[PDB]
């Protein structure tokens, strides 16, 4: 997870879903596409 | 069985508070004849005791009954003693009715009289104004004049129609 | 100088003091202070703030009167927002001329 | 309150101003005779 | 009346015991309430002075409602005095460590800031569930009416008011619902 | 079953004192409200 | 606008003042026309006569009425 | 003072505040909606 | 918290201040009233 | 609607569907010319949270929300029932709608909190430590902002933000 | 069957207008209280040798219980039942004006 103001799927297999209040990246080919809204 | 303007019942359908019917103007026309009827035949009868009254006087209203006493706050051009007559009656009340002037009572419904029983003037008012660091001072003192009027009777006629 | 400058006071105090009181008989009969005070005026009921709260206190059953008249106008104003000028003046909203 | 509805009537917003209750005369003599006309 | 003059005054002056049901209300409506009794605000001879307030009594103070996301969102803070006794706890923690805290916090802050609020609050009588005690119940007088309706659950409504709302959609015969 | 007469009090013996004073002043016509004494000249 | 004010007679607020409506008089109005209320005035009886100059009112209607009688009227 | 000309948005002055709420664009709104006419 | 630097209604940080809805009111109130000058002005 | 039984009888498998009664609208809506269920009986803006009777025709047997596909609301009032769904869930007024739980599963016991006009989900949401000064001011939401054209009866408007 | 008010606390309020419609006339006679809605007032409330004579329970209590039992017995604060000094009690005024 890094912290982003704007959050871009960086992959197809990238997916976007909002938990606990903020937006998340999430990715589970890439793990370092994972982002954190911020 | 839906009208077109008909909307199905929720919390907001309709406004919160119930609706109010108000009476037919006809059928209220007598009814009203006949509460004044009923209070004026009080009035010839004598079916009341102690009246009060809210009289206005000297720009300023008084809620007023027989042997009051009230101070007003100017002199008057009365000798002590002499009967007057309370002109501006704005309302007369008994124990079960009450009459409202709009804004003023006739003058033959209702009688208000009162009598100069004292004229005298105010005790001293300190008038003190002050600045600081301005050698800003000044003291004046007044008093101002008054009048004691009691109130002898309140009487009232049937000449409600 | 308090002693002058009071003079202003005492008299807002004194008002305060009648609203209050005159709100809380008002609240009695299910009238908001507003409701009770505009309604007497278009009625031609010039009773000040200062005799209305004497009469909440010491002439209980002549202040319902005033609370339901000013009802009942409250009441008049309603229908005759709703209708179109169809409707005849209420009975209670017709306005003494003076000229 | 009731300025401008009185302004509606065609009245003093003020009810302190032109009108019977301000106008007409305070008092008069028991017997009948009229009062001295209110300096105001 | 044709009172004598001392028991005129006693009546005219006496105290009145209200009781307010909490269950499902705002304590904030609650407390607007409460606080023009305690005052004795709802009295046209109200006087500062006249130390003309009322007895409250409010049950069922552990089912107040808050409207929104107040339960996590409103924290009540103090402080101990020394260093590091800065505390500040949710609505949620606060109610279940002291069911009647929320609704006498609510109440003492809408109450004059004099030396009078805490004779007003001696007058105050806050009680979690629905248990009176029975001194208390005996002096009751007027039960005030809930501020909040309380909106009714889907399996309250009787079959008349379920058949007198139309259905507005018709669902395809062959889907799974 | 008709009221006579209502008195208030700090304790049931005093209340019910005092509604019975009530319901003398009614009887003999001292109430508080009752009508004022005519000082007016005699006609 | 403090000197126009003083011009137009208008130093005591909600004081009704008469203006002749010409364009030399509204050059003035013109400047201070944020500060005042202009109306026209009325005359539903006509100009007010010697026999009753005492018995005039302005209404807030902007009516001069010629008579002024502090009665209810009978119709 | 500041000049006429800032980096930042310069805070107006009060009455100058209340003309701009009260001169602020006010879309034609139909009296129905025209998603819920054919 | 929360200070505001300097004094409150001055200089270049200054503490903000809304209009609230009858502020909105009033000044449209006096607009109407000069809109009515402008058209007795005008004749 | 359609149903689906699942039957293993002598360690065989059956997979078979079942239309059942399915309900019909109401006849004569006061607006045909309405052009979603909503507008067709006259309640846009005129209806709330706690119209469950309303609700409750939008939502699957488990509390979920149906396709927008399939009840016909446009995307406006169909958003808007869908955040008045979530705030009737949250103050409990559904009791019959509850998740589905897998066999063998009973919750633990909850501290019982009652709620209305809930936005948010209450886990998701932090507390307000500092509320900031009186100009700015961090302030907890009430109701949902999608009802704020709903037909106001009082003169004052609804209030979003406590 | 419109009324402007319920009539079952205070007093029965008509309103009227007179013909010519210059005065309000208001009749409002006193409703009593229904004798269904009344309680009856509670009147209820050995060969001992030797005569029962007045016993007296009144123990002295201390500053501190004494003012406890006061302010729960009237609900009040404790700060009204201290003490004041002779500044204060000498400048009350014991001979009042007294209006009726
Ligand atoms: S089309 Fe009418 S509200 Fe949706
Ligand atoms: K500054
Ligand atoms: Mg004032
Ligand atoms: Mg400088
Ligand atoms: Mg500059
Ligand atoms: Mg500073
Ligand atoms: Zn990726």
């Amino acid at each position: 997870f890094k912290n982003k103001t704007v959050l871009k799927k960086r992959c197809k297999d990238c997916y976007l879903v909002k938990r606990r209040g903020r937006w998340y990246v999430y990715c589970k080919t890439h793990p370092r596409h994972k982002q954190r809204q911020m | 069985s839906y009208l077109p303007g008909y909307v199905p019942k929720t919390s907001l359908s309709s406004p919160p508070w119930p609706e109010v019917v108000l009476p037919d103007p006809v059928e209220e026309t007598r009814h009203h004849a006949e509460v004044v009827k009923k209070v004026n035949e009080m009035i010839v009868t004598g079916q009341y005791g102690r009246l009060f009254a809210v009289v206005h006087f000297a720009s300023r209203q008084w809620k007023v009954t027989s042997e009051d006493l009230i101070l007003i706050g100017n002199e008057l051009d009365l000798a002590c003693g002499e009967r007057i007559r309370l002109e501006k009656v704005l309302l007369v009340g008994a124990d079960n009715f009450t009459l409202l002037g709009k804004p003023l009572l006739g003058k033959d419904l209702v009688r208000v009289e009162a009598t100069v029983i004292e004229k005298t003037e105010s005790w001293p008012r300190i008038i003190m104004r002050f600045r600081k660091r301005k050698n800003f001072k000044k003291k004046r003192i007044v008093t101002t004049p008054q009048t004691v009027l009691r109130i002898n009777s309140i009487e009232i006629a049937p000449c409600l129609l | 100088v308090k002693c002058t400058k009071a003079r202003y006071l005492k008299k807002k105090n004194m008002r305060t003091l009648w609203i209050n009181r005159i709100t809380a008989a008002s609240q009695e009969h299910g009238l908001k202070y507003p409701a009770l005070i505009g309604n007497l005026v278009k009625c031609q009921v010039e009773l000040n703030r200062k005799v209305l709260a004497d009469l909440a206190i010491y002439e209980p059953k002549t202040f319902k009167s005033l609370a339901a008249l000013a009802s009942r106008r409250r009441h008049e104003g309603f229908a005759a927002a709703l209708g179109d000028g169809k409707e005849p003046e209420g009975i209670f909203s017709r306005v003494v001329q003076y000229h | 309150a009731g300025g401008q509805w009185r302004l509606q009537q065609g009245l003093a917003a003020n009810p302190s101003g032109y009108g019977p209750l301000t106008e007409l005369p305070d008092w008069s003599y028991a017997d009948g005779r009229p009062a001295p006309p209110m300096k105001g | 009346s044709s009172f004598s003059r001392a028991p005129q005054q006693w009546a005219t002056f006496a105290r009145i015991w209200y009781l307010l049901d909490g269950k499902m209300q705002p304590p904030g409506k609650l407390a607007a309430m409460a606080s023009i009794r305690l005052q004795g605000l709802h009295k046209p001879v109200y006087h500062a002075l006249s130390d003309c307030g009322d007895h409250v009594v409010i049950m069922n103070t552990r089912h107040i409602a808050f409207s929104g996301n107040k339960w996590e969102q409103k924290v009540y803070s103090s402080h101990t005095g020394y260093p590091g006794g800065f505390r500040q706890v949710t609505a949620a923690q606060l109610h279940l460590r002291d069911p009647v805290a929320i609704v006498k916090l609510a109440i003492y802050g809408m109450l004059p800031k004099n030396l009078h609020r805490r004779t007003m609050m001696e007058r105050l009588h806050l009680f979690p569930d629905e248990y009176i005690p029975e001194d208390i119940l005996k002096n009751l007088v007027e039960e005030l009416p809930q501020p909040r309706k309380i909106p009714k659950r889907l399996d309250e409504y009787t079959q008349e008011e379920i058949d007198a709302f139309p259905r507005l959609w018709t669902p395809p015969e062959d889907y799974r619902l | 079953k008709k009221l006579i007469a209502e008195g208030p009090g700090e304790t049931v013996l005093v209340a019910e004192e005092e509604a019975a004073r009530v319901a003398l002043r009614k009887l003999y016509g001292f109430t508080e409200n009752r009508r004022p004494w005519n000082y007016s000249k005699p006609k | 606008e403090k000197d126009i004010i003083k011009m137009l007679g208008l130093e005591k607020a909600h004081t009704p003042q008469v203006h002749k409506n010409i364009p030399s008089v509204n050059a003035k109005l013109k400047v201070v026309k944020h500060l005042i209320r202009i109306k026209p005035l009325k005359l539903p009886q006509g100009l007010p006569a010697e026999e009753n100059m005492s018995n005039t009112c302005l209404k807030s209607t902007g009516e001069l009425v010629v008579q002024w009688h502090l009665k209810p009227v009978e119709q | 003072g500041s000049k006429a000309v800032t980096r930042h948005r310069r805070v107006m002055h009060f009455q100058r505040q209340k003309l701009m709420a009260v001169t602020e664009y006010i879309p034609p709104k139909p009296a129905i909606h025209p998603s819920c006419l054919p | 918290r929360g200070r505001i630097p300097g004094r409150q209604w001055i200089g270049k940080h200054r503490r903000p201040r809304f209009v609230s809805l009858r502020a909105k009111q009033n000044m449209i109130r006096r607009l109407e009233i000069e809109a009515e000058n402008h058209y007795w002005l005008s004749m | 609607f359609r149903e689906v039984v699942e039957t293993q009888e002598g360690k065989t498998t059956i997979i078979e569907g079942r239309i059942t009664a399915t309900p019909k609208e109401s006849p004569n809506p006061p607006n045909p010319s309405g052009q979603c269920p909503i507008c067709r009986w006259n309640l846009k803006h005129k209806y709330n949270y706690d119209d469950v009777l309303l609700l409750s025709q939008f939502i699957r047997p488990h509390g979920g929300m149906l396709p927008r596909k399939i009840t016909g609301l446009c995307q406006e009032e169909h958003r808007k029932i869908e955040e008045c769904v979530k705030m009737a869930h949250r103050a409990g007024l559904l009791p019959n709608h509850r998740p589905r739980l897998p066999e063998g599963v009973v919750p633990k016991s909850k501290p019982q909190l009652n709620r209305y006009l809930t936005r948010w989900a209450p886990g998701s949401v932090k507390p307000i430590y500092k509320k900031g000064p009186r100009w700015n001011r961090v302030r907890m939401p009430v109701g949902s902002p999608l009802l704020r054209d709903n037909v106001c009866y009082s003169r004052t408007p609804w209030k979003l933000y406590h | 069957t419109y009324s402007p008010l319920p009539d079952d606390y205070n007093c029965n309020v008509e309103l009227a207008l007179t013909s010519d419609g210059r005065t309000i006339v208001c009749y409002h006679p006193s409703v009593d209280i229904p004798y269904e809605h009344t309680k009856p007032i509670p009147r209820p409330d050995h060969d001992q040798v030797l005569k029962t004579r007045l016993e007296e329970k009144v123990e002295h209590l201390e500053e501190g219980p004494m003012i406890e039992q006061l302010s729960k017995m009237f609900f009040t604060t404790k700060h009204r039942w201290y003490p004041h000094g002779r500044y204060h009690r000498c400048r009350k005024n014991l001979n009042p004006p007294k209006d009726r």
